[PDB]
């Protein structure tokens, strides 16, 4: 946690319905958006912190 | 019915998704209760159910 | 059985109630009293208080 990995994701088409297959988690909690509306709207870049 | 753990949140009014769009759609004016409990000891078998 | 808890099966039961104006058929175990007229009283008619 003190050395969390940051990955920049850009220049690709993002389908957010495969993360459920990727990981066994209950809730795909989001703050500024809704989990089910993530395929219509689109951003500049997205950062993944692990 | 029986669903996955990821699709429990789709059984709710105003929710969209694979299950809520092709299998079971709830009305937006819904007035009722939803009960969900784990059945790993009943609906799961070794090698796949 | 070896998958994570997010992919485990879940049994779901949805109980949908009907707030119609037809006579009620499913009513709870609350007992009914007698009818008093021409007097200021509280009344509970089929859940209408």
């Amino acid at each position: 946690v003190y050395a969390w990995n940051r990955k920049r994701i850009s220049n690709c088409v993002a389908d957010y319905s495969v993360l459920y297959n990727f990981a066994p988690f209950f809730a795909f909690k989001c703050y500024g958006v809704s989990p089910t509306k993530l395929n219509d709207l689109c951003f500049t870049n997205v950062y993944a912190d692990s | 019915f029986v669903i996955r753990g990821n699709e429990v949140s789709q059984i709710a009014p105003g929710q969209t998704g694979n299950i809520a769009d092709y299998n079971y759609k709830l009305p937006d004016d819904f007035t009722g209760c939803v009960i969900a409990w784990n059945s790993n000891k009943l609906d799961s078998k070794v090698g796949g159910n | 059985p070896t998958y994570g808890v997010g992919h485990q099966p879940y049994r779901v039961v949805v109980l949908s109630f009907e707030l119609l104006h037809a006579p009620a058929t499913v009513c709870g175990p609350k007992k009914s009293t007698n009818l008093v007229k021409n007097k200021c009283v509280n009344f509970n008619f089929n859940g209408l208080t």
